[PDB]
């Protein structure tokens, strides 16, 4: 799903709508869950995780507006990103920045 | 000899100017190579007036102005012309004057140097070479000058020497070898006591 | 950002582009289909490079390139154009009619343009400041060097 | 310019006088019209201002087609007149006094000056350097005030004028 979201044309003509739609915190509240659970022993659904977070990424770079909005989170990404050093690739610390 | 060529006349660094106006005259009886202008107190003896950054002159030999170098200024002089050296510490300029006429540049410039700083101060100097003969009139009798009037008087300038009694006793650079001591900071000598 | 530097006209021509390489359609651009379209074109390069060019552009490391690796490639490629001929704008701002001088009557009408008003007067003082020629206009190399009209 | 190196004395009051004094008068009628324009201002003012630009712009054509003569007779005759004081350099010096006065008031005069001069190619430089050249010796190449032969020329007869003033008079000078 986040695959064919990102392979839209709408998803980065109409930034706004996306923000609208509340895409970012519906994607934001699916990793947070999966890292809430076994948020210390061990970290499953890797791909999930670094899947939401390359969105979110590239979420921030398509507009100031959306990079905003993400800027909202800050603190909500940061309490999350403790244990973000086991995944590889893209990590909520990795969103945050 | 390389040292028997040039002979440098100065005024005594008791007249060192740091403020106002000067003007003083010299007379080239010759027309060979000789060097005319201000110096520093601190002028060296044995150094071409004008190759280092202690004298600013005017050479009339061939119409080149030195400091630190040459470069093209004015035109060469005849026998008995007269250079009227003008120096304004007001304004930080040097004007150089050939028989009343202000000698300029390849350009619009009217003064032959330029933002000088005071510092130490200033003394009239002139050169001559080998078999010259120049005058040299610091203007004690303002009415012996023969082109203040026509380019100075109006401008502010005044003789360098218009209220003395004596007449300003001058220095020159005698040719006779002498021991002095290795200075401390010669660039290439120095002795060390073991 | 993609959209400062993407309009919704380049990002449509940069999907159009992009489904030309993606003849599958499954979204990722591979090795085989990068190298089919460079055929087309008359190149016939190795796997070893073609692979080269597949990695400098590929973020995340999975071998092939998807959409937003696509845009961010272009994104760059607009980007990077101008470096530092921001300057040409701005002169030809002041420039009206199109020729290398800044004439007093040009820097009035884009002062008139601006907040700040002039007197008609003070016009002439920055503008011969900043032409040092002392022809009465500014050119682009006046201009450049130090910038006051 | 080469042929005046051997003009005689009496050029300066046969000639020179005269023709100057009709600039100098032109230019005052000028700038009377110029400020007469500025004490009513209207929005007619600018059909009127046009007309005094062009006044201006032939005025300033008379003076550089007479100045560049003027300036170099003034240096071969300059010693003389400082040597021996004249009536007819002392008269000459107000005249060119005036028209100074003018184009340092007038707004337009400047202006009119710097159109001619870059417009007509004028060199501003060769006027003033040719006695050096005669004699076998970049920054405002275009226009510099300071190369300008209104304010060139004035201070070539700047020394007559002293001339006149009596040294006790320098306090006067500063009050004034
Ligand atoms: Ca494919
Ligand atoms: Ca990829
Ligand atoms: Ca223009
Ligand atoms: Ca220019």
């Amino acid at each position: 799903s986040i695959g064919n979201i990102m392979n839209n044309k709408v998803f980065y003509q109409h930034p706004n709508l996306m923000r609208a739609l509340g895409m970012h915190e519906t994607v934001m509240e699916v990793m947070v869950n999966v890292l809430g659970g076994g948020e210390t022993k061990e970290i499953r659904f890797p791909k999930m995780v670094t899947s939401c977070c390359r969105f979110l990424c590239y979420f921030c770079r398509i507009s100031r507006q959306n990079q905003r909005s993400m800027f909202d989170h800050l603190s909500y990404l940061l309490e999350n990103s403790g244990i973000g050093l086991g995944m590889q690739g893209s990590t909520p610390l990795d969103v945050a920045a | 000899s390389r040292w028997d060529r040039v002979r440098i006349f100065r005024a005594e660094k008791s007249y060192t100017v740091q403020s106002g106006r000067w003007y003083f005259e010299f007379e080239a009886v010759t027309t060979g190579e000789m060097r005319v202008g201000w110096a520093r107190p601190e002028l060296r003896p044995d150094v071409e007036l004008g190759a280092d950054e202690l004298a600013y002159v005017f050479n009339g030999h061939r119409g080149q102005r030195w400091h630190l170098g040459s470069e093209p200024f004015g035109r060469p002089w005849q026998s008995g012309d007269v250079v009227g050296c003008m120096i304004d510490l007001t304004e930080n300029t040097i004007i150089f004057t050939l028989n009343g006429e202000v000698l300029m540049s390849d350009s619009g410039s009217e003064t032959a140097f330029r933002e000088i700083e005071i510092g130490d101060g200033f003394l009239p100097v002139c050169s001559l070479g080998p078999g010259q003969v120049g005058h040299l009139n610091l203007g004690q009798d303002v009415s012996s000058l023969r082109f203040f009037a026509i380019c100075g008087l109006q401008e502010g300038f005044e003789p360098f020497a218009i209220n003395m009694q004596r007449p300003v006793t001058t220095w020159f650079s005698k040719s006779l070898p002498q021991f002095e001591p290795v200075p401390p900071e010669h660039p290439h000598y120095e002795v060390a006591r073991m | 950002h993609m959209a400062d530097q993407l309009t919704e006209e380049q990002i449509a021509e940069f999907k159009e582009a992009f489904s030309l390489f993606d003849k599958d359609g499954d979204g990722t651009i591979t090795t085989k289909e990068l190298g089919t379209v460079m055929r087309s074109l008359g190149q016939n390069p190795t796997e070893a490079e073609l692979q080269d060019m597949i990695n400098e552009v590929d973020a995340d490391g999975n071998g092939t390139i998807d959409f937003p690796e696509f845009l961010t490639m272009m994104a760059r490629k607009m980007k990077d154009t101008d470096s530092e001929e921001e300057i040409r704008e701005a002169f030809r701002v002041f420039d009206k009619d199109g020729n290398g001088y800044i004439s007093a009557a040009e820097l009035r009408h884009v002062m008139t343009n601006l907040g700040e008003k002039l007197t008609d007067e003070e016009v002439d003082e920055m503008i011969r400041e900043a032409d040092i020629d002392g022809d009465g206009q500014v050119n682009y190399e006046e201009f450049v060097q130090m910038m006051t009209a | 310019q080469p042929i005046v190196s051997r003009a005689r004395p009496e050029l300066l009051h046969s000639h020179f006088i005269p023709t100057i004094g009709r600039l100098r008068k032109r230019a005052g009628k000028v700038v009377a019209e110029e400020e007469q324009l500025r004490l009513e201002a209207k929005a007619e003012a600018e059909e009127g201002e046009l007309l005094v630009r062009d006044e201006f712009s032939v005025l300033c054509r008379d003076l550089y087609a007479l100045y560049p003569l003027l300036i170099r007779y003034v240096d071969n005759n300059r010693a003389h007149w400082l040597t021996e004081p004249n009536a007819n350099a002392e008269e000459l010096f107000r005249m060119v006094g005036e028209i100074f006065i003018y184009w340092s008031k007038s707004h337009n005069f400047k202006r009119e000056e710097q159109n001619f001069v870059v417009q007509n190619e004028i060199n501003n430089m060769s006027f003033l350097t040719a006695d050096s050249k005669s004699k076998m010796a970049r920054r405002g190449d275009r226009y510099s005030v300071q190369t300008s032969l209104i304010v060139a020329t004035l201070k070539k007869m700047l020394p007559i004028g002293l001339n006149m003033c009596a040294p006790t008079d320098q306090d006067l000078i500063m009050l004034a």
